[PDB]
């Protein structure tokens, strides 16, 4: 089973400036990984497909990058509905399905 | 004309792949159909 | 538009069985593989199950292989998960997706239902 | 005539190959290539 680690589990940083979130994998996923925005009591919504492509009416301020076993995720100008919980789930293998711990960015 | 039975083993960092000190340990099971005193992790269970 | 309605939930004692459903609408449903994800309270994202467009190929999680089933109803465009033996670890919120097909089968949970909570207790 | 060809692949971007199906008055255009994206 592959693991996902998010070595930022905690982020605080106040409106309008840039965040950068990572997520780890304990084996090479080439570029097959997505990130998912949750805030709480809500269903999670697709960002971020390919490690590289945004999803269908996401705001371009939302980027990623990485590949192998190294990615990041990375939003230029945060906005009032940004601070929520990123998860990090990979498919390159198929079978097994796994999803990161998740980070919490917050208000500083 | 009467030669020890036993000789010896002996072992030396520097020899060959198949001179080398191998360590070998062999495992015996008697698997059937009957009750057990070796098993694996697995959860049991309720009856219904 | 799409709509993912889950039912079923409530309070069950444990090695007790209960029935989950995901009404869908909005889309052709007979197409389109359907997973169930779970989230523990203060933990994660779970993997449960998954099912093809048509039924052969189902998949398990390890942790719930065995006492979990997943079918569905094209005539009726549903999705259900039979729960059998429920112990404690599994009370949770339990979550319908659509899957997209992306480089293999199915990799992408692009809707989510709203989710329903499962919960066992004395 | 309001359909001309498909296209076919994974990923439909410039990552993995892809197949084109396009058919037009004359002759038909059948390719394996790695089209980026067209919208159009
Ligand atoms: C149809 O496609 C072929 C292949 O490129 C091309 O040679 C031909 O000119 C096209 N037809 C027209 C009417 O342009």
């Amino acid at each position: 089973e592959i693991v996902m680690t998010q070595s930022p589990a905690t982020l605080s940083v106040s409106p309008g400036e840039r965040a950068t979130l990572s997520c780890r994998a304990s084996q090479s996923i080439s570029s097959n990984l997505a990130w998912y925005h949750q805030k709480p009591g809500q269903a999670p919504r697709l960002l971020i497909y390919g490690a590289s492509t945004r999803a269908t009416g996401i705001p371009a301020r939302f980027s990623g990058s990485g590949s192998g076993t190294e990615f990041t995720l990375t939003i230029s100008s945060l906005q009032s509905e940004d601070f929520a919980v990123y998860y990090c789930q990979q498919y390159n293998n198929w079978p097994p399905l796994t999803f990161g711990g998740g980070t919490k960015v917050e208000i500083k | 004309n009467c030669y020890f039975p036993l000789q010896s083993y002996g072992f030396r960092p520097t020899y060959g792949v198949g001179h080398q000190p191998y360590r070998v340990v062999v495992l015996s099971f008697e698997l059937l159909h009957a009750p057990a005193t070796v098993c694996g992790p697995k959860k049991s269970t309720n009856l219904v | 538009q799409v709509q993912l309605v889950e039912s079923g939930g409530g309070v069950v004692q444990p090695g007790r069985s209960l029935r989950l459903s995901c009404a869908a609408s909005g889309f052709p449903f007979i197409i389109y593989g359907m997973h169930w994800v779970r989230q523990a309270p203060g933990k994660g994202l779970e993997w449960v199950a998954v099912i093809s467009f048509d039924g052969r190929n189902t998949y398990y999680a390890d942790s719930v292989k065995g006492r979990f089933t997943i079918s569905r109803d094209n005539s009726k465009n549903t999705l259900y998960l039979q729960m059998n033996s429920l112990r404690a670890e599994d009370t949770a919120v339990y979550y319908c997706a659509k899957a997209e097909p992306y480089i293999s089968s199915f990799d992408l949970f692009d809707y989510w239902g709203q989710g329903t909570l499962v919960t066992v207790s004395s | 005539n309001i359909i001309r060809g498909w296209i076919f692949g994974t990923t439909l971007d410039s990552k993995t190959q892809s197949l084109l199906i396009v058919n037009n008055a004359t002759n038909v255009f059948i390719k394996v290539c790695e089209f980026q994206f067209c919208n159009d």
